């Protein structure tokens, strides 16, 4: 079954005076988070994060955390720098973030590969979508950008998105076909919530589903348009599956006439529910 | 800078039934920079071995974390999650309500 | 598979 997503979301913060960055690196493949490094665990290592990345023997280990370490170093460095850039006070700490990987299709084809930062909650340079050029935000990073031209970094990227990103991608979701490639089926319920004498709740509930991607529809009769629903954003439930809920407000006595639809990829067909008094 | 205030969700892993056991969850997003206090509460008081995930990140660079403790509801009992970011000026608190 | 990061910022 389809694409499929390999991320690292890295943070580090600068706590100056205080001594060195908070470094913290967290990788993905699609929704299931599977390794971490952080800084300030007394021992830092990388680690698995997910139950077969225990898999992985020591020398992949060893490895990562060594590269983690070398990133340490990359964004102390690196922090200082913007810091002069930005012509900022020295005392003060300030965020880096960056965001690399790939997304490929089925047939393991890159859709996008990725390599991007962010100073202080805000787009500071990213490897364009073309794996070649580089697009600043501002004024300050077009002196990284010029450098990095200069060191032609980009060709270093490229050759990782395009390679071992996606051989490293095939290789995790063999690891861990069991849960990745997994669905579990939501769970849906419909709940009823009184009010007044006018109105009352209808509530279209989905639980314990994944992957995350879910869309949840009401009809009244027909089909539903121009339409006052209320939805919340899709959540964890801790467990390594989702939930999310859609409500609609209906006349009282009408609640059978609503349909709830529910769409996700672990189903055979959409799930067609009602209030069930 | 680009500061953004967090947005919380609180919630159970399973459909609520007194006297049974379950998890307690508060979703914290969207938030930027990274330091962050939350607090699960019970009556008011603080919940202790409350865990969380790892920090990570959106596409937006905001962040999220998932807070959470294992707990037994009761009909009485009130829960809640309380945050504090350096873009409020006091917490915020968000009752936990078991039809939401 | 971590990447290091090459030139500094």
């Amino acid at each position: 079954m389809g694409p499929h997503s390999l991320r690292y979301f890295v943070t580090a913060v600068s706590r100056p005076g205080l001594g060195e960055p908070r470094f913290i690196a967290v990788g993905y493949v699609d929704d299931t988070q599977f390794v971490r490094f952080d800084s300030d665990a007394d021992n830092p290592r990388f680690e698995p994060r997910a139950p077969w990345m225990e898999q992985e023997g020591p020398e992949y280990w060893e490895e990562q955390t060594q590269r983690a370490k070398s990133d340490e170093q990359w964004f102390r460095v690196s922090l200082r720098t913007a810091q002069r850039y930005y012509n900022q006070s020295k005392g003060g700490s300030h965020t880096f973030q960056r965001m690399f990987g790939c997304d490929v299709g089925s047939d393991w084809r890159l859709l996008r590969g990725y390599h991007q930062f962010a100073y202080d909650g805000r787009d500071y340079i990213a490897l364009n979508e073309d794996l070649k050029t580089w697009t600043a935000a501002d004024t300050a990073a077009l002196i990284t950008r010029r450098k990095w031209e200069q060191a032609g970094d980009a060709e270093y990227y490229r050759a990782y998105l395009e390679g071992e990103c996606v051989e490293w991608l095939r290789r995790y979701l063999e690891l861990g076909n069991e849960t990745l490639l997994r669905t579990d089926s939501p769970k849906a319920h419909v709940t009823y919530h009184p009010r007044s004498q006018v109105d009352v709740t209808l509530r279209c509930w989905a639980l314990g589903f994944y992957p995350a991607d879910i869309t949840l529809t009401w009809q009244l009769n027909g089909e539903d348009l121009t339409q006052d629903m209320e939805l919340v954003e899709t959540r964890p439930a801790g467990d390594g599956t989702f939930q999310k809920w859609a409500a609609v407000v209906v006349p009282l006595g009408k609640e059978q006439n609503y349909t709830c639809h529910v769409h996700h990829k672990g189903l055979p067909e959409p799930l067609t529910l009602r209030w069930k008094p | 800078m680009i500061q953004r205030t967090p947005k919380i969700q609180v919630y159970s892993r399973h459909p609520a039934e007194n006297g049974k056991s379950n998890f307690l969850n508060c979703y914290v997003s969207g938030f930027h920079p990274s330091d962050i206090e939350v607090d699960l509460l019970k009556n008011g008081e603080r919940i202790e071995k409350v865990e969380h995930s790892d920090l990570s990140f959106s596409k937006d660079w905001s962040f999220y974390l998932l807070y959470y403790t294992e707990f037994t509801p009761t009909e009485k009992d009130e829960y809640a999650c309380r945050v504090n970011h350096v873009t409020l000026s006091q917490p915020k608190i968000v009752k936990w309500d078991r039809d939401m | 598979l971590y990447l290091v990061c090459g030139e500094r910022v």
